């Protein structure tokens, strides 16, 4: 269940840069 | 300075970047970066196939945090939706 009430989950990574078989996925750690 | 020494529940030991298109419920494609890294690299996704991903942080503490991502969903295929027809000003 979500038993994780502090916020070190990371927020929606974003997906930059796509190329045809490749993407930059960049995530925000805590 | 100043020691600056505290257990901080947020430190991460690997993220594990999982990936699979949504035509496959079968097995996930998994990448795992340092845990110190912001950014990955995915090589091997199709061009035009919608995928499902998952950035599992794994921190030092045993604790896990699953972030679950969509690719290739925001497809600004505006078929030229001109809705300008009034000059402002």
């Amino acid at each position: 269940g979500s038993q994780t009430t502090a916020p070190d989950a990371p927020p929606d990574p974003t997906v930059d840069q796509v190329d045809d078989t490749s993407i930059v996925v960049r995530w925000s750690r805590p | 300075m100043r020691g600056s020494n505290a257990p901080q529940p947020s430190h991460i030991s690997k993220y594990i970047l999982r990936w699979r298109p949504k035509n496959s419920v079968g097995r996930w494609k998994e990448a795992t970066i340092p845990g110190h890294l912001n950014s990955y690299t995915i090589k091997g996704l199709k061009p035009g196939v919608v995928y499902e991903g998952q950035l599992i942080s794994i921190q030092q503490y045993g604790h896990q945090e699953v972030t679950r991502f969509d690719f290739t969903t925001t497809s600004t295929s505006t078929p030229g939706s001109r809705s300008h027809h009034h000059h402002h000003h």
